[PDB]
């Protein structure tokens, strides 16, 4: 009860602290800055310095695909879906699908007046892979929402919850992480998810605590590809005495 | 440094660091109450 | 010695010697050709 | 046909010496 | 690419933030530059303007007046 | 495509999955069983039968 509120407090006050000292973090007192601070590096400039993309990769890249061109997959696959006519199903036929291993709880969903719709996936679109995807708040809701908390997805067809990972969205090649969602400018959610061809829409709901959902943040996917890289900037600080 | 400091500057550190999001992937949404006002 | 205590055991034979010099203050001092190609 | 896999399938110091002196 | 005669042309949009709010397979409607036919005086290569996507015109759009279907 | 009529058969009833049953019009494309189908509350699947 209270606990939330305090933490929710917290993030108030953490959104005071990280717009005025844009990244500022004070120096550890006991803990080595060496470990602390050991994957960490400087650079000469914000602009141009140059970064190894396949550098450091966790265990969690791991488990997803990979895309040698994604423009080329993309523009090959929208080919052969106009040109060709594969055997099956033609469109205007009144057809009936046997689906292999589902709940019966989809069931109870259609016997209740809950519409039930489906569609065919394209090729490479169960796998799963980094989402960028391209958002703006809406004007209607103000309240402030962090870094990596749940957030409710609907992208393309599907719905799905996940942690996204917000960042600014800026045509340079390294885009700089920002903490809280700033209601004014488009900013890029990075999501685990599966892989959906653009375009598609992309829209954002908040869990209230009264099972309300509030719409937050719209916009489209902007490309899938986990190449795309986020740096988070450190400030010290220091005295000439 | 390049030049002469002022006593009331302070100087200022920049480190970088590449972050990556978590796997957190829910594919099942609870069911809304119907939306009415705040 | 500035630094830190030395743990001397004074024997016998260093009865004309003074304490500072089995404290040693300081720390000795322990100090690739082109070849043109074109 | 396409399968479920959302999921890669692949898996001579004394002893009162100080460290200076040492 | 204009409808009414296949033509390819490419267009300019008034900043990068305008940006956001076209998408491929858009419908936009495009007016020239402002010479007459002649470039920018800054940018060579465009001579057309956006003025509209999705029947919503992207002065209101920026300015937060109004919102564009997709 | 739209679910017109929908009916169940259990494989096994305490293990309350089976076949479904799913009849409705094809609205887009040309439908194929070499493609998953995803239920927009439910995720993906396999279709067997046409």
């Amino acid at each position: 009860d209270e606990e939330a509120e305090a933490k929710m407090l917290e993030k108030y006050k953490q959104e005071r602290l990280e717009e005025m000292f844009p990244d500022e973090v004070d120096t550890p007192r006991d803990v080595a800055a060496r470990i602390r601070f050991q994957k960490y590096r400087g650079l000469k400039s914000f602009r141009t310095s140059p970064w190894d993309p396949k550098e450091n990769l966790p265990q969690d890249y791991a488990r997803i695909f990979q895309f040698q061109n994604f423009t080329n997959t993309r523009k090959s696959i929208f080919k052969e879906v106009e040109e060709k006519e594969v055997e099956g199903a033609e469109v205007g036929w009144y057809v009936t699908l046997h689906v292999s291993e589902v709940p019966v709880s989809v069931v109870e969903c259609f016997r209740q007046g809950t519409p039930l719709i489906a569609f065919s996936l394209l090729p490479h679109e169960q796998k799963m892979s980094v989402l960028n995807m391209v958002v703006r708040r809406d004007p209607g809701n103000t309240e402030p929402v962090k870094a990596k908390e749940e957030l409710i997805f609907h992208c393309g067809f599907r719905r799905f919850r996940a942690s996204p990972l917000f960042s600014q969205h800026t045509a340079a090649d390294k885009h700089k992480l920002q903490r809280f969602l700033t209601a004014d400018m488009a900013l890029v959610a990075t999501v685990y998810a599966p892989i959906t061809f653009p375009p598609a829409s992309v829209l954002l709901f908040k869990q209230k605590s009264n099972g309300m959902h509030s719409l937050i943040a719209t916009g489209h996917l902007m490309s899938v590809d986990p190449d795309r890289m986020v740096i988070k900037r450190v400030v010290l600080s220091g005295h000439p005495f | 440094f390049d030049g002469k400091l002022k006593s009331q500057d302070t100087v200022l550190m920049n480190l970088y660091k590449r972050v990556f999001p978590k796997w957190t992937y829910d594919p099942y949404v609870p069911e809304p109450v119907p939306w009415l006002k705040s | 010695n500035g630094k830190t205590f030395n743990q001397v055991e004074i024997k016998p034979e260093m009865i004309g010697h003074y304490l500072g010099e089995f404290s040693i203050t300081y720390k000795p001092v322990k100090h690739s050709r082109f070849i043109p190609l074109k | 046909e396409s399968l479920q896999a959302e999921v890669i399938p692949d898996p001579k110091v004394p002893k009162g010496t100080s460290s200076y002196q040492a | 690419q204009l409808i009414k005669n296949g033509k390819k042309i490419t267009a300019f949009v008034p900043n990068d933030g305008c940006l956001n709010f076209i998408e491929e397979n858009d419908e936009v409607l495009v007016a020239g530059f402002g010479r007459k036919g002649h470039a920018v005086g800054d940018i060579p290569g465009v001579r057309f303007k956006v003025v509209k996507v999705a029947n919503v015109s992207l002065l209101a759009l920026y300015k937060g007046k109004k919102e564009r279907p997709r | 495509l739209f679910a017109h009529a929908v009916d169940f058969v259990p494989s096994e009833e305490n293990n309350l999955v089976g076949t479904l049953k799913i009849s409705g019009y094809v609205r887009g494309q040309t439908l194929n069983v070499n493609r998953l189908l995803h239920i927009v509350g439910y995720g993906d699947f396999q279709m067997k039968q046409i």
